[PDB]
């Protein structure tokens, strides 16, 4: 039928007019970077960066005094 | 009227049926709007049907006969829709009284060719009432005859004299056994 | 006319359901005969010949 | 003044060609194509008509046509009509009445000449001969354009549309049963209208008269049909069923029926999306996991983003309950990233499963995702994030400690360790082996594969289904080379 998304549509159009712009231009902050880049590999590479976004991002530093310690 | 009112099955699994009368006459109104919902008081309406005890044959018959071919073959519609006993019931424009009588006519006639071929011995036994409510609606047609379908069914059944009140009362009787003929050797 | 061609009409539905087994049998046999003139042919060419240019 | 009144007359007849041309083409390539044998060729115009309401579903035809522009609703197909023979002087006044309204003006309006539309089918719809699929072809096209703009005032203009409509074919039908590709077509067209309406239906009033007598119409479509027209009618049912029926005795594993030939190429999709989401509530993990993420692998004719991010949603939202959630990864498209913003921070800390923090974010942002209704299932997830973690577990090591990976899982207690470890031993989906010896709680949590261990009842099924599936794609391979050579 096709005829079913256009409340559907509307709900996309509610939802751009929620932020006008915003979230094209702060998550093209980071899809400046992410543009032409293969999106399989920004699942794992965004899995283990948010992952390690909290706490222990780089933790390479940190071995080399974990070394005497454990 | 209700929708997904599940009261009814409870009313049906329940003795007493001075209750369960009107609860089946008004089920009779909802059961086109969702014949679904009854599936799982089939099972009870046979229970009660089988048996003796209820005094209406006719009203746990006519529920089954228009809940299994719309669940599944029309085969148990039809011995339940044959087996009501005597039904009071006038021609009406609905699909469940068309499609009723159109397997009932067509299984009539495929049981008179079953049985057409074996003129004795090992008969099946054939019930009156099928010949009441075929004979019924089939004489309704044999008011006027309509000219076409008098030697056509008459023929499709296979019966000895259903043919020879047909031609009784019939306009241009040469026409009658020419188109009579005329359609007994193209069969 | 109107109800006849229904019992009319059923003469030309066995008239057309029994070319289904025929054809059967002939998409059946005809393949077969269509491999035995292959291998016959192909029987016949043989390793021993004359090489030209 | 002079920019919009030298430049107003371009405009206005940029669509007029393609209309004309396109009813003309499909009214008399219909007519005229079907019209000597319409019951031998059959379905010809079925992908024709849908195409061409797709291909209509986008049109900007409506935008400044309000001011004088209204010309189009008042003329209608006027083809042979108040005579069937003789069509020559008709042929003649096919050119006479499109050129009376070119000459200096035309007297138009907009809702005045609206009720009067069954002046014609009283008598003669078209031509007295070909009256059903004329009278349908005829009127079904152009009632959606005079009845667009839904909202001002137009619903009770639409109800009478509906009356109109009923009344002239489908009160009950123009003819008992059709039985002609107008029947079959017949189907959509006033399965597609109830669509068209539904928005009416379920704007203010609900379901008391119409989908209730379409039970009645639904069996009435005879038992014989290929239940294509009669499962689009079905769609709007479980449609209605869906946002609040609930009741789930009759249709839930009553409904299930012999299941015809039901495709459409767009009906395994929405449909099985229906039946998917229906069959979701229950936290179904292996049927409508693999079907539902092959309905949204479907439909890619017309648009597979505006209408595959519900879909994927709900996928992502089922999939994140067995612990592994799979994200967006190979579909590159600046919707249903826009959808997944949102839910894109709570399904990445699916995995991790911090109970205090997330149970906070959860509720500190969200929206729109609990905003959607009753917080069934994200209410089912605030526990069981516990559930994937202890999965998580179940794919880590085997030991448990008592402080280090107790104290991990913000559970730290003896009893609900080994407890609740054991509620998720008893659901089956994993392997351990229970043993205590000294106290600890050990585990075998042998996932070696098949490899060498039973391999022919492993893959046994694997051979006869994959054979099964491939095979009766070789008859679908075998069938439409006949449907070429049919008629040659």
């Amino acid at each position: 039928m096709s005829e079913k998304k256009q409340p559907v549509d509307l709900g996309l159009l509610e939802e751009d007019d929620e932020f006008e712009e915003f979230p094209a231009e702060d998550w093209a902050g980071l899809d400046e970077d992410e543009d032409a880049h293969v999106w399989e590999d920004n699942w794992d590479d965004d899995n283990v960066e948010d992952d390690f976004s909290n706490q222990l991002r780089a933790e390479l530093e940190k071995h080399g005094y974990k070394m005497e310690t454990s | 009227m209700i929708t997904s009112a599940a009261g009814i099955i409870s009313l049906l699994d329940e003795d007493e049926p001075q209750l369960k009368e009107f609860a089946l006459h008004k089920l009779n109104a909802v059961v086109n709007d969702f014949w679904a919902e009854i599936s799982e008081s089939v099972d009870k309406i046979e229970v009660l049907y089988e048996d003796e005890g209820f005094r209406s044959r006719q009203f746990a018959a006519l529920v089954a006969s228009k809940v299994f071919y719309h669940l599944g073959a029309f085969e148990e519609s039809l011995n339940y829709a044959l087996g009501a006993g005597d039904l009071f019931n006038v021609n009406d424009n609905s699909e469940y009284v068309e499609t009723i009588i159109a397997k009932c006519i067509d299984h009539y006639t495929k049981q008179c060719v079953e049985n057409a071929d074996l003129p004795e011995g090992e008969k099946k036994p054939i019930d009156q009432r099928l010949e009441g409510i075929v004979n019924k609606m089939f004489q309704r047609c044999l008011d006027d005859h309509k000219y076409k379908q008098a030697i056509g069914i008459a023929l499709e059944t296979r019966r000895l004299d259903v043919f020879e009140k047909t031609i009784l009362e019939s306009n241009d009787v040469p026409g009658m056994l020419a188109y009579s003929l005329k359609l007994c050797m193209s069969l | 006319d109107l109800y006849s061609r229904y019992k009319k009409l059923q003469q030309e539905l066995e008239f057309l359901e029994v070319q289904e087994e025929y054809i059967k049998d002939e998409q059946k046999n005809l393949k077969k005969e269509f491999l035995h003139a292959q291998e016959e042919v192909k029987r016949i060419q043989s390793i021993p010949l004359v090489i030209g240019q | 003044p002079p920019g919009g009144g030298e430049q107003e007359p371009p405009p206005p007849p940029a669509p007029q060609d393609v209309e004309m041309k396109e009813e003309a083409a499909t009214g008399g390539g219909s007519t005229g194509e079907a019209d000597g044998k319409t019951a031998a060729a059959a379905a010809e115009h079925s992908q024709r008509e849908l195409d061409t309401v797709t291909l209509e579903d986008i049109k900007e035809h409506v935008k400044q046509l309000e001011k004088a522009v209204s010309g189009k609703e008042p003329r209608f197909v006027l083809r042979a009509l108040r005579m069937l023979p003789s069509t020559s002087r008709r042929l003649n006044h096919y050119v006479l009445y499109k050129a009376v309204q070119g000459f200096f003006t035309s007297n138009n309006a907009t809702r005045d000449f609206l009720l009067p539309f069954l002046e014609e089918p009283m008598d003669t719809e078209a031509d007295l001969q070909f009256r059903p699929r004329t009278g349908k072809a005829a009127s079904t096209p152009l009632l959606p354009e005079v009845e667009a703009y839904l909202q001002l005032l137009v619903v009770i203009f639409m109800m009478n549309s509906k009356r109109y409509k009923e009344a002239q074919k489908i009160s009950d039908d123009l003819m008992q049963k059709i039985s002609t590709q107008n029947r079959r077509a017949l189907d959509l067209v006033a399965a597609k209208c109830y669509y068209y309406h539904a928005r009416v239906y379920e704007f203010l009033d609900k379901l008391d008269v119409v989908r209730s007598f379409l039970h009645a119409r639904l069996r009435t479509a005879t038992l014989r049909h290929d239940a294509d027209g009669q499962a689009t009618l079905l769609n709007l049912l479980l449609r209605n069923y869906l946002h609040y029926s609930l009741y789930d005795q009759a249709e839930k594993l009553v409904s299930k029926s012999v299941f015809p030939e039901q495709a459409n190429n767009n009906e395994w999709a929405r449909y099985l999306y229906y039946t998917g989401r229906i069959k979701a509530i229950q936290l179904e993990y292996s049927e409508a996991r693999r079907t539902m993420t092959n309905a949204l692998r479907k439909a890619p004719q017309h648009t597979a983003v505006g209408f595959k991010q519900t879909v994927h949603k709900l996928l992502i939202v089922v999939e994140l309950l067995l612990g592994e959630i799979p994200d967006r990864l190979q579909f590159r498209q600046p919707s249903l990233k826009r959808s997944l913003m949102p839910y894109f921070l709570l399904t990445q800390a699916v995995r991790t499963g911090n109970l205090a923090k997330f149970n906070q974010v959860l509720d500190q942002f969200g929206e729109k995702f609990q905003a959607d209704g009753t917080y069934t299932l994200i209410i089912r997830l605030r526990h069981n994030v516990i559930k994937t973690g202890v999965r998580m577990i179940s794919l880590s090591y085997s030991r448990i400690s008592l402080a280090d990976i107790a104290q991990k899982l913000q559970l730290d207690s003896p009893e609900d360790a080994e407890f609740i470890v054991a509620k998720a031993i008893r659901d089956g989906v994993i392997e351990a082996s229970i043993n205590h010896e000294k106290g600890y709680v050990q585990s075998k949590e042998m996932i070696d594969i098949y490899s060498t261990r039973e391999p022919q009842l492993a893959f046994h099924q694997r051979i006869s289904f994959c054979l099964d599936i491939h095979n009766m794609s070789v008859k679908a391979m075998r069938f439409p080379p006949k449907s070429y050579n049919k008629d040659l």
